[PDB]
């Protein structure tokens, strides 16, 4: 009968994505709400894998640099990559679903388009 | 050194250590984390403190105690099941076979000698205790219950108290026995040896040694149980022939344990409303045995007045005599005061 | 530097770099500390601990040596 209690705000340092080092204002972290926090956690658990470092949580961690360095064709690991992505976003639990729309081919490097829906 | 860290100081130097140019103020996330960081460690602190504690085990007791004792070879004497003999009451021609288990109130013992009713052999079966402890020597004519019901039996009872019961080894003991060691400066041969051989004994609170009691090759060795009390002669026996085991052959080993002087109590007592004589009888016995126990020298007759008058129920008292006399009785060497007769009066 | 080597690569900012060198340091007090206690636990290697050992034998000297309080040490036993 009770409803879900909704998840609190949560705040945490912020920074340049670009820049990837801390940013202080006048010595104080940025504040992160709403949609800032999330974005954070997703380009951390992309970033680095879990099994380089035994720090962290199993459940943690990604295996997209797997893929790196060309070890399979990419007509297959287009979806692979998408699942991958899939299975390394949805653990958070402010996170609802994630979506690839495609990847595009080009050269060497390779462009994918890939959405997140959020609570707030 | 783990005292010299404590939980500021080791906080402050932390914050301190890391040059910010981000402000330090009490709350802020830095110093929560920080006082958190801070918690863990001085928890750890403490931990190595509580070792280094253990390893001198001053305070607290561990095995680490009783193993480092156990290194320096004196051994926790855990101590003996008490000894008796029971009678067995029932239909003849029933046997009692070995093992037989017989349960007094909370204790449990075995029979160790099978016991037919009715036969040539008897109706006394030896009875061991099946604990160690003090406890298990109970007194003579206690009724016996059987865990395992035997038919033809009906009655238990031991014609004679039950011995050998000796008390438990606590921690406070031997750490006392390691002190009193550590004090004595022993020697092959010497009165601190034997003494020592004395303390090896279960039972043997008090030692006291008196060399060329009787001259030429002669020891006297007085032995005292808990508080100053008396002590079995199975206790006595076992300690001597230990002693004998180990003793220098040739001289002459005499051991004792002290006896008790009996008193006889007369006086005329005003009894106060609502108090009958059997009430203050009890309270003035329970006091004037704890006076005993923490009597050293001669029973005062003084003292003894008052511990009677400040018992509850009396009011006004006369015509008080121990042994029919007023005068202080002295209290010899292994001897202790002994109530036998109480005699009140209105 | 041990756990910034565990830390992820983004994380290789200078803040990061100063406070796990604190905190290495601490550990450097912390092992030393250890080490020290555990050269306490013996005899020879017990400096300080000595005051119990000889209050453990239940004689009471005044400080001269730590080589002369283990010898003493050593004596009072058998």
């Amino acid at each position: 009968l009770p409803k879900t209690e909704e998840l609190p705000i949560f705040r945490e340092v912020a920074w340049d994505f670009e820049k990837d080092e801390p940013i202080l204002e006048k010595g104080d972290f940025k504040i992160i709400e709403k949609k800032e926090a999330l974005k954070v956690w997703i380009y951390k658990c992309i970033k680095t894998n879990r099994y380089e470092h035994e720090i962290y949580s199993l459940e943690y961690g990604t295996e997209l640099s797997e893929l790196i360095g060309q070890k399979y064709t990419k007509g297959l690991t287009e979806s692979e990559a998408s699942r991958f992505i899939k299975e390394a976003l949805l653990i958070n639990p402010y996170i609802l679903e994630v979506n690839v729309k495609s990847a595009n081919f080009n050269r060497d490097i390779l462009s994918a388009n890939v959405k997140v829906s959020t609570i707030y | 050194m783990y005292s010299d860290q404590t939980y500021e100081v080791i906080k402050n130097r932390t914050l301190e250590n890391i040059n910010l140019d981000i402000y330090k103020g009490e709350g802020s996330f830095l110093n929560n984390m920080v006082s958190g960081n801070n918690l863990e460690l001085s928890k750890i602190y403490l931990e190595l403190s509580k070792m280094h504690k253990m390893a001198f085990i001053q305070d607290t007791y561990n095995q680490f105690l009783d193993k480092r004792v156990n290194e320096f070879g004196v051994y926790r004497k855990l101590g003996t099941e008490s000894n008796g003999e029971v009678e067995f009451i029932g239909e003849k021609g029933t046997v009692i076979n070995n093992g037989t288990i017989i349960s007094y109130r909370d204790l449990l013992f075995v029979v160790i000698k099978d016991v037919t009713i009715g036969s040539e052999e008897g109706d006394n079966s030896p009875v061991q205790a099946l604990e160690v402890g003090k406890k298990y020597n109970l007194p003579t004519n206690c009724e016996f219950k059987l865990v395992d019901n035997i038919s033809g039996v009906t009655k238990i009872t031991n014609t004679r108290s039950f011995e050998g019961g000796t008390d438990i080894e606590t921690d406070e003991e031997l750490k006392e026995r390691f002190y009193k060691i550590q004090r004595n400066q022993a020697t092959s041969g010497n009165k601190a040896h034997y003494e020592e051989w004395a303390l090896e004994v279960d039972g043997v609170y008090n030692v006291k040694v008196y060399p060329r009691w009787d001259g030429p090759g002669t020891v006297k060795v007085l032995i005292f149980g808990k508080n100053n009390q008396a002590v079995d002669t199975e206790t006595i026996e076992r300690c001597q022939q230990h002693i004998d085991e180990e003793k220098p052959i040739g001289p002459t080993i005499t051991v004792v344990t002290p006896l008790p002087i009996e008193i006889s109590i007369s006086a005329v007592m005003k009894l106060e409303d609502g108090y009958t004589l059997d009430n203050v009888k009890e309270s003035f016995l329970e006091s004037i045995n704890t006076y005993f126990r923490d009597i050293r020298g001669e029973i005062i007759y003084t003292k003894v007045m008052g511990i009677l008058i400040n018992t509850t129920g009396v009011h006004d008292l006369s015509n008080l005599l121990i042994n029919g006399s007023t005068d202080n009785i002295t209290i010899n060497e292994d001897k202790i005061p002994s109530v036998t007769t109480v005699n009140f009066s209105e | 530097m041990k756990l910034i080597d565990k830390l992820p690569s983004f994380d290789r900012n200078y803040i990061v770099e100063e406070i796990q060198g604190a905190y290495d340091t601490e550990l450097n007090i912390l092992k030393e500390d250890i080490d020290d206690t555990f050269n306490q636990l013996f005899v020879d290697t017990a400096t300080w601990g000595l005051d119990m050992w000889e209050d453990i034998l239940c004689i009471e000297k005044k400080e001269l040596d730590f080589d002369t309080r283990r010898s003493n040490i050593k004596a009072k036993m058998r």
